[PDB]
RNA sequence: CCCGCCGUUAGUUGCCAGCGGUUCGGCCGGGCACUCUAACGGGACUGCCCGCGAAAGCGGGAGGAAGGAGGGGACGACGUCUGGUCAGCAUGGCCCUUACGGCCUGGGCGACACACGUGCUACAAUGCCCACUACAAAGCGAUGCCACCCGGCAACGGGGAGCUAAUCGCAAAAAGGUGGGCCCAGUUCGGAUUGGGGUCUGCAACCCGACCCCAUGAAGCCGGAAUCGCUAGUAAUCGCGGAUCAGCCAUG
């Protein structure tokens, strides 16, 4: 759901990282 | 092992630029690391053509930075000779790192 | 399985269910099973009354949910609306 | 002993080295059935050999990089084909008629001014 | 395309069967250009046909299409006064076009919650003169078993 | 609005950069800017002389500056005292410490910038535009060259209507990225408005 | 959703002004464009007249509105 | 480009966040490029006149 | 000019491809072969064969990386419209010069119950979520890109190495592939709105920032009349980069 700021994609499409998109 | 890296905005006045550093060394020091290339960093600029409106036009413009390295191994006195004062290109920057 | 404020989630993997609760959503659903220690995947219809209760006891006594939350929210929604708070002239405008 | 072979489709560059082995082929390390995992077009990567009947006489040791898997699949097609030629130029006669020996110069057209995706121009309306 | 009459691009045969039509069909299932996905779907659907059916997967496919392919259409024209139907034979290049297109459509129209299933079956339904797929070939070739008034053209 | 600049369209081949030197990153802009300054002074001064072009080379605190004129004596001066003031005035502007050369113009009758200013002047002197034009053109045309072409803006004569004057002989191929066509633009201030003067000159091939 | 981090801000235009008034108890009307400033306890009670880009609207500050920032009770856009 | 508004070169900004590029020829501070310091217009021109080294007309 | 095959030049890119050592991460010895790098240069001209034609040119075939302008750029005639811009710049005339000059704070350029344009994200299982794992190009970086450790769910802070940069960093590319979950329901579809907490930039984020976390989880089940783009590596689809830029409303 690209737009959902709280998932994998949502992040990516937003270019941010967070609990749902760690760094490594 | 004299690392002679050359950078510039023009090639016809670079490849030569370096070649000089080349043949001028083939009479004293090692046979040198020959003139090596290296990728070029292209500065692209995009600018709408006329002023005011007309977004759909724009005109291209690039500013490319050319590189070389040369690399004179095992220097030998007579080496730093001709290399001292014997160049003729203008818009070329040279930075040596022994 | 009456859990939080008379909430009866049923038939789906627990973690998902507790979500049907005003106050629970994925995050706390996990955290619930996390602590409570109950295989998330396990269905509600296939729980252990005990299991259910711990949850019952934890979820309810750990997060302000249902009617109480709303209570808070609306209240909070008046809160600034009580004062000449612009952000409060938004619940009007 | 050893024979070269280079190909390159859609920015993908490949190196082939067929050897007098038995079937088995390796790319960058893992096996062709380990790089091209699920991809079904990986089967075609070895179609040039089947043209002359290989993979039962020759062993390929490949290395690719640059252009997405399917891109590389195709690249390998060229190398191998090309390599094969070096064993017996007598191969072409039945390799090229099927285009195995040809670089697909198809390439990502650029994306230009007043246009979304190279050719896709934005829309309009009203009187 | 004013003149030159565009030339029919020829695809590369299949990898599991090596027979044009396969890819062609494959292609129609594909979305946003995903081959593989669309690929598995057909190959999956090809498998489900060796079971639920004993007949080889290819014959079920190929023989499901020919039952689809339309042999007549209705290219409207303006005999002046109104918009006539005017029916004509289907160039064999087109039949295929519509054929496969049709299948993939009707398929997705069905109920099942899958990709292959939707495909395999409607193929199978097609290899017996049945299915929403074949239904359309019928509603079609019918608006054309008669035509409708071109007498001003005497000949 | 059309017809790209014949010069810049040819910068790659048959035509070069008025300011050739390297640098970049954190100097370019400062350095580049420095150029507009010189060209600023050289232009407001060496006018009556025939400023044609201003090459500016650099090699670190050692600029070149090679002014192109038709009447170099004016740039130079009496015995050469004025090439002392300018050369010195240039420093009070750039401490880079640079020299200044002056290359005469081989028949200015072939330097676009000049063939234009020529025309320009005439116009400001209230001279029939249609003539200065046809005049200039023939000159170039008549002093070698394989093609010339002069264009003048509007208000030709203080007309209330913005017109355009033409005239042009020989071949002048602006599309042939090889032709090597010299270009030049002369502005024309005037009691009735501003008039632009464009002059193209076509020389040989390579 | 509101965030300042660590070290809440209040322009010392009215702060050092407002406190100089708590010495003597209270004051009458405080006009300050410093609507960029947050509201602090020591402010409560007083009456600061925020600017509306045109007029100074006396904003009686209270306890049930300290996290806020003056201007929030200072409307800006009259409408329909 | 009111001469007055051309006071970016007035270091003293009171708060750096107040500084702004401005064209160094037009003043046109709208869309300037750091590298050259040229109002997108006062750049396409010089780049044509050839007064911008290596600034060749892009093309691919 | 860039992309297609090829050669020459040049190898602190690249490789057990050939050889011995390995902390098997090409790391070191070594070698420039291949890849790549960037310069020059060769190469298709219907030149070749068949056939239609007066000829041009057209159909097909062959060799070939490439075929009849190999793909795409750059390149936009004499002129049209009193087309756009006196707010990029320039300049004629008119007009203002205790002011249509200038500084400052705050506000406004960001509001709505409305309409349209151009977009993004969807309405789902040819999908969506989680874990594991794979392949890219083109750019960017000293008053900057920031590996690595610890902290915090996270945004991010604090410590801190390398790099003026093909041979350090931004970087994981995503779709993909592999296992598994969800099972058709406004539903692990959709993410709006709103509440609350919190980080950062910036003198300052109420009017008006981005972002992280929880909670809420709306319209939406694929669109009336009408209407748009695209003939290929294009459309569709999937990310990555840059300019401006403190930050940022870039879904451009
Ligand atoms: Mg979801
Ligand atoms: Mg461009
Ligand atoms: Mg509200
Ligand atoms: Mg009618
Ligand atoms: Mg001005
Ligand atoms: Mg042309
Ligand atoms: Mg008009
Ligand atoms: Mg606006
Ligand atoms: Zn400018």
């Amino acid at each position: 759901g690209k737009g959902d700021r709280r998932t994998r994609r949502g992040k990516i499409w937003r270019g941010t990282y967070g609990k749902y998109r760690p760094r490594k | 092992k004299i690392r002679i890296k050359l950078r510039g905005f023009d090639h016809k006045t670079l490849d030569a630029s370096a070649q000089k550093i080349v043949e001028a060394a083939r009479r004293s020091g090692a046979q040198v690391s020959g003139p090596i290339p290296l990728p070029t960093r292209v500065r692209r600029f995009t600018v709408i053509r006329g002023p005011f409106k007309h977004k759909d036009s724009r005109e291209h413009f690039e500013l490319r930075t050319h590189n070389r390295l040369v690399d004179i191994i095992n220097p030998n006195r007579k080496t730093i000779e001709q290399l001292m004062t014997l160049d003729l290109p203008t818009g070329v920057e040279i930075e040596i790192k022994t | 399985a009456r859990i939080a404020g008379v909430e009866i989630p049923r038939n789906k993997r627990v973690d998902v269910a507790l979500t049907y609760i005003y106050g629970i959503g994925k995050a706390r659903a996990k955290e619930a099973l996390e602590k409570t220690g109950i295989n998330p995947a396990t269905r509600v219809k296939d729980l252990t009354e005990a299991e259910v209760v711990r949850l019952r006891e934890y979820v309810e006594n750990t997060w302000k949910l249902e009617g109480e939350l709303r209570a808070e929210v609306a209240a909070n929604i008046k809160r600034l609306m009580d004062i000449g708070c612009y952000r409060g002239l938004r619940h009007r405008r | 002993e050893q024979y070269y072979g280079t190909g390159r489709r859609k920015e993908a560059v490949a190196r082939v080295f067929l050897r007098p082995g038995n079937g088995k082929v390796t790319v960058n390390g893992q096996d062709f059935n380990e790089y091209f995992q699920g991809l079904v077009r990986a089967v075609a990567a070895l179609e040039p050999l089947r043209a002359v009947d290989a993979l039962g006489r020759f062993d390929a040791y490949i290395t690719v990089r640059g252009g997405g898997k399917s891109g590389q699949i195709d690249a390998i097609k060229l190398g191998i084909a090309r390599a094969l030629v070096q064993y017996n130029p007598d191969y072409r006669a039945k390799l090229k008629p099927l285009g195995f020996l040809t670089r697909d110069a198809r390439v990502v057209e650029r994306k230009k001014y007043g246009k979304h995706k190279a050719r896709r121009a934005p829309q309009y309306s009203k009187r | 395309a004013r003149r030159r009459r565009a030339e029919v691009r020829q695809l590369q045969p299949d990898l599991v069967y090596g027979d044009v039509l396969v890819t062609a069909f494959i292609n129609k299932i594909m979305r946003d250009g995903k081959k593989n996905l669309a690929a598995r779907i057909f190959y999956d659907a090809c498998k489900i046909i060796q079971e639920k059916t004993g007949q080889e997967p290819l014959k079920v496919f190929k023989q499901a299409v020919e039952n689809v392919k339309p042999r007549m259409e209705v290219r409207s024209r303006r005999v002046g006064g109104a918009n006539y139907q005017v029916p004509m034979e289907v160039s064999p290049r087109r039949q295929q076009s519509l054929a496969l297109r049709w299948l993939v459509q009707a398929a997705n129209q069905r109920p099942e919650r899958r990709a292959a299933v939707r495909i395999a079956h409607e193929l199978m339904d097609a290899a017996e003169g049945k299915g929403g797929a074949v239904k359309k070939k019928e509603d079609v070739e019918r608006m054309a078993e008669a035509n409708r008034a071109y007498a001003h053209y005497r000949w | 609005g059309n017809k790209i600049h014949p010069i810049g369209f040819r910068l790659g081949i048959t035509r070069d950069w008025e300011s050739r030197w390297y640098a970049g990153k954190k100097q370019y802009r400062h350095l580049l800017l420095e150029d507009q300054r010189i060209r600023g002074l050289l232009e407001k001064e060496l006018y009556s002389a025939g400023l044609a072009r201003v090459d500016i080379e650099r090699a670190a605190d050692n600029v070149a500056v090679t002014v192109h004129v038709a009447k170099p004596g004016v740039v130079i001066g009496r015995g050469g005292e004025r090439i002392r003031v300018l050369r010195e005035e240039l420093a009070k502007l750039t401490g880079k410490n640079v020299a200044l050369n002056v290359q005469e113009v081989q028949n200015p009758n072939l330097s676009a910038p000049l063939v234009a200013q020529r025309v320009a002047e005439q116009i400001e002197r209230r001279f029939a535009v249609r003539r200065a034009i046809k005049q200039a053109v023939q000159r170039v045309m008549e002093s070698g060259a394989k093609g010339a072409k002069v264009i003048v803006s509007g208000r030709i004569g203080g007309a209330e209507q913005a017109r355009t004057e033409w005239a042009a002989q020989g071949r002048v191929p602006l599309h042939t990225l090889r032709a090597n066509i010299d270009y030049g633009f002369a502005l024309a201030r005037t009691t009735y408005g501003v008039l632009g003067v464009k002059a193209y000159i076509f020389l040989g091939e390579v | 959703p509101r965030s300042l981090k660590k070290g809440v801000f209040v322009d010392d235009h009215l702060l050092e002004k407002v406190l100089e008034l708590n010495a003597k108890g209270e004051k009458r009307l405080i006009k300050t464009w410093s609507r960029r400033s947050t509201i602090v306890p020591e402010m409560v009670g007083h009456t600061i007249a925020v600017y509306n880009g045109k007029q100074h609207v006396p904003v009686y500050i209270t306890e049930n509105m300290v996290g806020h920032k003056l201007g929030e009770f200072a409307p800006t856009r009259t409408y329909r | 480009a009111r001469k007055a508004l051309i006071e970016k070169a007035k270091r003293t900004p009171k708060f750096k966040v107040r500084a702004y590029t401005r064209c160094v020829r037009c003043g046109r501070a709208r869309s300037v490029y750091r590298f050259f310091g040229l109002c997108r217009i006062c750049l396409r021109e010089l780049a044509h006149k050839g007064q911008l080294p290596g600034v060749r007309k892009a093309s691919w």
